[PDB]
RNA sequence: UAGCGGCGAGCGAACGGGGAGCAGCCCAGAGCCUGAAUCAGUGUGUGUGUUAGUGGAAGCGUCUGGAAAGGCGCGCGAUACAGGGUGACAGCCCCGUACACAAAAAUGCACAUGCUGUGAGCUCGAUGAGUAGGGCGGGACACGUGGUAUCCUGUCUGAAUAUGGGGGGACCAUCCUCCAAGGCUAAAUACUCCUGACUGACCGAUAGUGAACCAGUACCGUGAGGGAAAGGCGAAAAGAACCCCGGCGAGGGGAGUGAAAAAGAACCUGAAACCGUGUACGUACAAGCAGUGGGAGCACGCUUAGGCGUGUGACUGCGUACCUUUUGUAUAAUGGGUCAGCGACUUAUAUUCUGUAGCAAGGUUAACCGAAUAGGGGAGCCGAAGGGAAACCGAGUCUUAA
RNA sequence: GCUUGACUGCGAGCGUGACGGCGCGAGCAGGUGCGAAAGCAGGUCAUAGUGAUCCGGUGGUUCUGAAUGGAAGGGCCAUCG
């Protein structure tokens, strides 16, 4: 193991393309840009979504819906996250302390995702009917 | 696993995951390369056609003169013109995952004990900060090119090694991947190896 | 990391100019003209490695035709006679025999005339 | 600098589960009196972006 | 992201979180106590800088060579093997370097102290009006007048005044929160004409500053302004005494110096185009991209009877340059007089995919801290759940009375 | 003659388009007309009679509502320029 004996992994350091360096390179004299036109020019090319003048897709379709400001303060909690909490009893504060939900989360819902093994006391959280059964099946307790 | 000391002739137990794992050359190579990149200063620059001192005046009119059309005396085609893609001061430092860095040290340390390039002693010190003493001590151990790693950095040992070219001392926390590879032998005190294990989990 | 091109550029210009030794005028002196002359010379050489095989066979056939008519038979009937006699001597050898050994060539004509008759 | 989303596209395409995009149908803003109820009914539900147009949408919504 | 936006191109927050840094005060007024905190000015002393400096270790022999610092041998110093120079590459020749010291005088910063000015503390009062707000016209807020809060004001108006007023994004009620129309305030931040030290996977004379050189010069322009070219003898000038040709020239030949003068100042190396002298061969009856295949003869090197190599090339088959652009070019379409040097897919940040490496239902930190590539820092970001415009529900959900 | 199927929600499966789209459609649910009944009817023998998006209007709406209750505005459904 010397400084002049270390070698990178096979196929991890592919060489980059070098355009316009002769015929043998396969990329000479045009750099793979074709012959003429807008796309062959330096800085050439059309912007995103441009379709040649036809009404682009994101303009011929209607806008729909609105953004809910309550969805930004609502999170979902998996069953597998109930064991990461400290103390057993879970609420908004204990989930935030465990870095499970964001600091600005005001509403939290436990869903049937993952699996819970220890008795957990859920307090002040909405629980799906599937997760409610799984929590009670592990000796847990749900209180509003 | 046991690391036999050179003088006390007693074994020293160490974690097998730290000193007895396989050598991941691809992993070590990336960390060694990234360490060299971190040493780069990257202080350089050239002048584009915008920074070259000169006038924006058109050297001659567009048509009629019979010469190739020109627009600026600073053009990169011209002598004394700018550089087409003039360099800027850049930062060559790469990111190394914490686990990839620590994973490379374990692969290097485990490789050293496999090459018998790692020597473990109970203690290593000199009385006065005199390079003559340290040079004599290493000759007794048949060592010329060696990296010495101690638990606490002693000033006398540090001063005595400053002028020795093929020798350098290092704290237990100051080890780096390229130093462990660059030197022929690596001498670690029993205190240093203990501190290295805590560093590498 | 600036790279000056002087050393390697002169090396490859000399490599071309060395292959152009003996060409007339600028074709052996200046690189732009010598390079075209060397490429054209390579094209001709590739083409003529195929033409050489045609020109020599054409020469052998002509010599065989001459020597055969000295014995009273044309090249056409002579070749057809040899195939009917199961002789598989090629034209490079027949033309060689026709020049350096007349009596052996006459013996071949007798063999060819027998297979025809 | 970060890529900027085409905000007009963000108000018209929603990313679905398997990476596709849903969108509202056209032809349902005005002039419905002359349109057959069957035609208008089939335009109410959201539709998926066709395979030929996914390249345009993905380019416009890099963070979707 | 939320938003703004011919809802186009584009523009683009805040709340909140993590860090660096952290400092609070005065007037709109009397009184009591009083000159008490504090700051400034101005001295003094102490400390630490800065402006000259001082000391600073340790090697010889032999070989090659013009020259030793190189080779070989045997020593020595090192808190000094940074660096530079010295007749080739020096730890020990020199200058330095590590380290240890040094100021008559001026001066920075601290401290302490004196002087001068400055006023602390307490009680009781007071609480910024053509102002807030409004109409009209503009502007600023990410926010283009929109349902448009908030801020500024050119114009016209115009309150309440703590039993009061402002804000919480039209607006109202409730609640919460703050007190405008008077000021001051260090640090964390931005920058480098300039000074010193140090560093470079920066340049090395067409590069790097325009300028390595007496360069913003020569030169150009009425002027503003524009703006070059141009580095290298040798270790040391030891820069060629003297002689000869020549015009008491230029230039040259000797001599001499030197390791070298084919290093002679038009001076290291000395390429190519281009121009010559000499030799070998060809060439004055022969038609064209000038080569290529075949090939005699001649010259020469051989070996040697090897019958090979090299140069030339009578004669002969075939054969209309290159690039670009084109359906298509010998084209009489474009471009190139030639040579030498330079001259064009980069960089940064995002994003996606592939490869590869680490870890894996987890992965990873950012700023920042840190004798700092370590370690700390998990603020965050992505992923493990989706459906719906949304409330919401959730391995389902939406659609619908179903 | 009698009538309002020129129905509401859907829709197996196809046709035709680069796409935006356009077209055909048995059957299912709800409710209805004609017929004694089997049945037929989601406009007209078929193929032309048309205009994306934005912006805005009108009606509805067990959606949203920037401290909270409302509202404004927005969304969704129907429809207009
Ligand atoms: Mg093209
Ligand atoms: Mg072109
Ligand atoms: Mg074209
Ligand atoms: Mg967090
Ligand atoms: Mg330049
Ligand atoms: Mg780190
Ligand atoms: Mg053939
Ligand atoms: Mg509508
Ligand atoms: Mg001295
Ligand atoms: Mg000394
Ligand atoms: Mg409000
Ligand atoms: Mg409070
Ligand atoms: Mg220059
Ligand atoms: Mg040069
Ligand atoms: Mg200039
Ligand atoms: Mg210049
Ligand atoms: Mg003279
Ligand atoms: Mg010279
Ligand atoms: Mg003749
Ligand atoms: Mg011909
Ligand atoms: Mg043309
Ligand atoms: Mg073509
Ligand atoms: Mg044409
Ligand atoms: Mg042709
Ligand atoms: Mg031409
Ligand atoms: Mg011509
Ligand atoms: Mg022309
Ligand atoms: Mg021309
Ligand atoms: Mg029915
Ligand atoms: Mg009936
Ligand atoms: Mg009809
Ligand atoms: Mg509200």
């Amino acid at each position: 193991m010397r400084l002049n004996t270390l070698s990178p992994a096979e196929g991890s350091k592919k060489a980059g393309k070098r355009l316009g360096r002769g015929i043998g390179s396969g990329l000479g004299k045009t750099g793979g840009r074709g012959h003429k036109g807008q796309k062959s020019r330096s800085g050439g090319g059309v912007r995103r979504g441009f379709e040649g003048g036809q009404m682009p897709l994101y303009r011929r379709l209607p806008k729909f819906g609105f953004t809910s400001r309550k969805a930004a303060i609502t999170a979902e909690i998996r069953l597998s996250d109930l064991a990461k909490v400290e103390g057993g009893v879970v609420d908004l504060n204990t989930l935030k302390a465990a870095n499970i939900i964001g600091i600005q989360i005001e509403f939290a819902k436990v869903i049937l995702a993952g699996e819970v093994t220890t008795p957990v006391t859920v307090r002040g959280l909405r629980v799906t009917k599937g997760a409610r059964a799984a929590i009670e099946a592990a000796g847990g307790k749900i209180e509003e | 696993m046991e690391l036999v000391l050179k003088d006390a002739q007693s074994a020293l137990t160490v974690s097998e995951t730290t000193f007895g794992r396989d050598f991941n050359e691809a992993l070590v190579h990336q960390v060694v390369v990234a360490y060299a990149a971190g040493a780069r200063q990257g202080t350089r620059a050239q002048k584009t056609r915008a920074e070259v001192t000169g006038s924006g005046k058109k050297p001659w009119r567009q048509k009629g003169t019979g010469r190739a059309r020109s627009g600026s005396i600073k053009s990169p085609i011209w002598r004394s013109g700018g550089v087409t893609f003039a360099a800027r001061p850049q930062d060559h430092s790469q990111k190394v995952n914490k686990k990839m860095y620590r994973g490379a040290l374990k692969s290097i340390l485990s490789e050293l004990v496999r090459q018998d390039r790692l020597i473990v002693v109970e203690k290593f010190s000199v009385e006065a900060p005199k390079t003559k003493l340290l040079a004599q001590k290493l000759k007794d151990m048949a060592l010329e090119d060696v990296l010495i790693i101690t638990g606490e950095l002693d000033e006398n040992l540090f001063l005595a090694a400053r002028n020795l070219h093929k020798v350098d001392v290092r704290d237990a926390t100051g080890i780096d991947p390229v130093s462990l590879i660059a030197f022929d032998k690596v001498v670690m005190t029993a205190d240093a190896v203990k501190q290295v294990e805590e560093m590498l989990a | 990391a600036r790279v000056k091109r002087g050393v390697i550029a002169r090396a490859r210009h000399k490599k071309i100019l060395k292959q152009a030794k003996g060409y007339y005028g600028a074709r052996s002196r200046v690189y732009r003209v010598a390079f075209q002359a060397v490429i054209k010379a390579g094209q001709y050489a590739y083409r003529d490695r195929r033409q050489r095989k045609r020109q020599f066979r054409q020469l052998w056939i002509a010599r065989i035709n001459a020597a055969a008519r000295q014995n009273g038979i044309s090249y056409s009937k002579f070749i057809n006679g040899l195939k009917k006699a199961s002789v598989e001597i090629d034209r490079k050898i027949l033309a060689d025999i026709a020049v350096f050994d007349k009596v052996a060539f006459t013996a071949l004509v007798e063999k060819a005339k027998a297979a025809l008759a | 600098p970060k890529i900027k989303t085409v905000r007009g596209a963000a108000k018209r395409f929603k990313k679905t589960g398997k990476g596709g995009f849903k969108h509202k149908h056209a032809n349902l803003r005005h002039i419905l009196t002359k349109k057959a109820t069957k035609r208008k009914r089939h335009l109410r539900p959201k539709a998926m972006v066709s395979k030929g147009d996914l390249g345009l949408v993905i380019a416009c919504l890099p963070y979707a």
